[PDB]
């Protein structure tokens, strides 16, 4: 796995990298991955993260509500047999930083600081609103199109705005992550995942080979995905993805060995569907 | 028969009503989500009648009047009065089969404005298409959209069986401090811990909550996919009818203002006619333009020495810019209006206007959005829902009045646009009934004052976050933030407390400002003394300010003057949220710099 390190200056973010990278590769002849006139490169875009002078940073999960000045971790209750979640209050959105999402994600975060939250800074320009992102990450899988090749030839790629790169060869520590096993995980969305929940979760069991007996989405509203299409000459037909932050509770029926992360629904190789691997108790 | 809990509820809301381009379509979006709830609840008062509906209490509600009692019944039915959630009582044996009509009717209700909607919008040239390729409106790509749009989530529970209070609870994730000692307090009025539910009635509501979020989330995200296509210029989300037939050019000129619409946005700028036609009724103010211009008159002043002669000198521009002796775009009072939107004949009606700007006064600009929220047995519940009814449907609507138009009084929450003149005053009469009606409870409130361009969905998006992040964010809540979005982008935020409204009105600060450029450089002095902690103190630095800027006609008017505008902004400064005196200054200031502007408020 290669990890991309974006510097932006002046379709989702997450199609929007994985075709700065396919256009690329096609001016530069190497269009045997650029997928001509397909939806999927032939690479695979794992996923993608943004970034702060702090570093990378998440969506706060769904299931974290502000209670004053904490904002309190929120796990399942249950009742008649059915995973739920107790009220305590609107979830309040904003980011956290690796280092809280990986505590988090352990199970050991009870309650994040109100200064621990952060908070993007929009940017209005003439109308259209962006944020004002310091760095975004990218990790690929390629199979063999030696994109990190071409990449450390070039320090400035188009993102129509530029952008400076940086290639390390060498997969992030988030995805390596030993969090052993349970029957109580929990799947983080770092990405939006398109999807029917019940499609989602089927694909989970014959992925990591176990039946689920219960599973709880905590969400919000679909993320409306859009995307155009070169041959058709017309926008892509909407889709709607399960938000980033959402957090797929599951309750297996046999223990398992929580994978550091997991790829699920369409548009894999676009960046789409990266879940994070947690545990609860 | 079997006692059952069951809880309805409907989504989306918010993103449904702020996908708006008119205050036509908001209002109707509103007014529809309310009818949902209507057809949803009228499935369970055919089965066992208004008394098993604990919330909302329909006892009063116009909708259940006028559409199930057949009464004839005035404007009032123009505002939305069911919320997005409702709680009955059903026979247990009932409870699934009820989950499926209520879908069902939802489902088969849209369909059918859908359909009156598409021949509407054909029988009145909305959309310029061929006899022939009418029916492909109907198909199925559309007919997925409309129908799974909305997402009714229906969740019950058996009152009659019997659970170990504690262990019920505890499991559940409500084990507080309080719900500890209640359940006690219900052990000890009975000598046991295994209860009928109904028993923990009022846990048992919040628990259903939960199985109800549970299964909106399950069934929210089963959207099918959508045909390529050009998307709808309201909303942006869904496929505008035809937009996969046509390229982007010939796809707008085929409709009405060269706005493609999707399914739900044509039953939405349907909805009013329908409305119309079935009860003979329609809002008063249809766009912003017409809320914006009740400030101090001003429409009413100028359709008073000014009226006939403008609607003449519009016809002379062009005869479509009128309709009964009226102006069909009421945004054509304004100059800038008809220098965009027979060149000569038209430098005519500028001047005229111009003219009449200097006579009466310029032209409003800036109308307000409010939304107010509530911050924080089953028998005493449905007591509770009647008094919220009553607060909604009568005292609500009592004090809004015609001064601006009241979209949505669900209970303990409010949705309106107003003049930018009543805003403060109509708010603050809301939350008085609203502490009257329980002789205590507390209400929030955001109110965004913005300029008539300004895009509907993105200023509803702020007023939320006004109430949201920044009035509910204040310990303690029942605060009232305070927004004002000037067209040039600048943004000022003033968070205070309701009683603030009451002191600043009757304060002679008040008076002083409104005949003061002195005001205008009392107010930035300040705030520039209060970027940091002044080195002299807080109240040093007032009195110094105060005293730099205050002046009567004499020395000893001025002395009494200085020594009562101080005392009236240390009295201002106890309503003001803030954590600390620098913060309260510069919150009291910000406020007064938003309520003097002179662009706002002419
Ligand atoms: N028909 C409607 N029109 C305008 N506002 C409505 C409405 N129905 C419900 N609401 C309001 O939308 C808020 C966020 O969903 C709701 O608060 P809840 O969080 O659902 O209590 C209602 O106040
Ligand atoms: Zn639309």
């Amino acid at each position: 796995m290669i990890e991309v390190t974006f510097t932006p200056y002046d379709i989702p973010l997450p199609q929007t990298v994985a075709g700065a990278i396919r256009t690329l590769l096609f001016y530069k002849g190497l269009k045997n991955c650029v997928g001509v006139g397909e939806e999927e490169p032939e690479f695979t875009l794992v996923g993608i993260a943004i970034g702060t002078e702090k570093g990378r940073i998440y969506p706060l999960p769904f299931n974290i509500i502000k209670s004053e000045k904490f904002y309190k971790v929120v796990n399942p209750g249950r009742f008649l047999g059915k995973l739920i979640l107790p009220p305590k209050g609107k979830y309040k959105s904003g980011y956290v930083t690796e280092s809280i999402l990986e505590k988090y994600l352990k199970g050991e975060l009870k309650e994040v600081e109100e200064n621990k939250v952060i908070r993007i800074e929009k940017e209005k320009r003439i109308t259209v609103e962006f944020l004002r992102i310091e760095k975004i990450y990218a990790w690929i899988e390629d199979p063999g199109c030696g994109i990190k090749d071409i990449l450390s030839s070039y320090e400035f790629l188009t993102l129509s705005r530029v952008a400076f790169v940086e290639v390390d060869d060498k997969t992030p520590d988030i995805f390596n992550r030993e969090l052993g096993s349970t029957k109580k995980a929990l799947f983080y969305f770092s990405t939006p995942t398109i999807g029917k929940v019940g499609e989602i979760v089927q694909e989970l069991e014959k992925r990591l080979n176990a039946k689920i007996d219960d599973y709880l989405l905590v969400s919000s509203r679909p993320t409306a995905i859009s995307g155009w299409d070169m041959h058709e000459k017309k926008p892509k037909g909407t889709k709607f993805a399960i938000p980033p932050g959402s957090v797929l509770f599951v309750e297996f029926k046999e223990e398992v060995e929580v994978p550091p992360y997991i790829k699920l629904g369409k548009l894999k190789k676009l960046g789409y569907g990266l879940a994070l691997g947690g545990i609860w108790e | 028969k079997d006692p059952t809990l069951l809880r309805i509820k409907i989504v989306p809301v918010q993103p449904f009503i702020a996908n708006s381009r008119k205050q036509l379509d908001l209002w109707a979006s509103s007014h529809l989500l309310s009818m949902l709830m209507y057809k949803a609840l009228e499935v369970i008062v055919d089965k066992f009648g208004p008394e098993h509906v604990i919330y909302p209490s329909l006892r009063d509600q116009p909708f259940f009047l006028k559409f199930y009692l057949g009464e004839n019944i005035g404007d009032e039915i123009l505002v939305a009065n069911l919320p997005n959630k409702a709680l009955a009582i059903v026979s247990g044996k009932e409870a699934e089969k009820i989950e499926e009509e209520i879908k069902k009717r939802i489902r088969d209700f849209l369909l059918q404005l859908y359909r009156e909607a598409v021949d509407w919008a054909v029988e009145n040239g909305v959309v310029k298409v061929d006899r022939s390729e009418k029916d492909s409106m109907l198909k199925e790509a559309y007919l997925k959209i409309v129908r799974e749009y909305f997402t009714v989530s229906i969740t019950w529970v058996s009152l009659s069986e019997k659970e170990d209070i504690y262990q019920v609870t505890e499991n559940a994730g409500l084990s507080d401090e309080d719900v500890k000692k209640w359940l006690k307090f219900a052990e000890k009025k009975e000598n046991s811990r295994v209860l009928e539910r109904i028993a923990i009635y009022p846990l048992l509501v919040k628990i259903l909550d939960s199985l109800g979020e549970r299964k909106v989330t399950e069934e929210r995200f089963e959207k099918s996919e959508q045909l390529k296509g050009w998307k709808c210029h309201v909303c942006g989300e869904n496929l505008a009818i035809f937009g996969d037939m046509y390229d982007h050019d010939n796809l707008k000129s085929l409709w009405l203002d060269e706005e493609p619409l999707c399914p739900m946005c044509l039953i939405k700028r349907y909805y009013p006619v329908w409305i119309r036609s079935k009860t003979g009724q329609k809002i008063r103010f249809e766009s912003v333009v017409d809320v914006a211009l009740l400030y101090k008159n001003w429409r009413k002043i100028f359709d008073e020495k000014y009226g006939k002669d403008l609607v003449s000198k519009a016809r002379e521009v062009s005869e479509d810019f009128v309709k009964d002796n009226m102006l069909v775009d009421s945004d054509l009072y304004y100059s800038s209006t008809w220098e965009s939107g027979d060149e000569e004949k038209v430098k005519e009606v500028v001047d005229f206007l111009n003219a009449a700007y200097k006579e009466i006064g310029n032209p409003p600009k800036y109308y307000a959005i409010l939304v107010m929220d509530g911050d924080d047995t089953p028998q005493v519940h449905v007591a509770i829902s009647q008094a919220l009814a009553n607060f909604s449907i009568r005292e609500v609507r009592s004090v809004v009045k015609d001064e601006g138009l009241l979209i949505y009084a669900g209970g303990d929450d409010v949705l309106a646009i107003l003049p930018v003149d009543k805003a403060l005053e109509v708010a603050y009469k809301i939350r008085k009934e609203f502490g009257k009606s329980f002789e205590g409870w507390k209400l929030s409130a955001g109110i965004l004052i913005v300029h008539y361009k300004h895009p509907l969905y993105d200023a509803l998006e702020k007023a939320r976050d006004l109430l949201n992040n920044k009035a509910k964010n204040v310990p303690g809540k029942d605060t009232l933030a305070i927004g004002l979005l000037k067209r040039s982008g600048s943004y000022y935020i003033s968070l205070v407390g309701w009683e603030l409204i009451r002191v600043f009105y009757n304060s002679e600060l008040r008076k002083k400002l409104l005949e003061e450029g002195v005001g205008k450089r009392f107010i930035y002095h300040v705030l520039r003394e209060v970027d940091t902690w002044p080195k002299v103190g807080i109240d040093e630095m007032l009195k110094f300010e105060v005293i730099r800027h205050i002046r009567g006609r004499n020395k000893e008017e001025t002395k009494e003057l200085r020594e009562k505008i101080y005392g009236e902004i240390k009295d201002l400064l106890e309503h003001v949220r803030g954590n600390n005196e620098v913060e309260k200054v510069r919150g009291l200031f910000t406020f007064l710099k938003i309520i003097t502007d002179a662009e706002v408020f002419p």
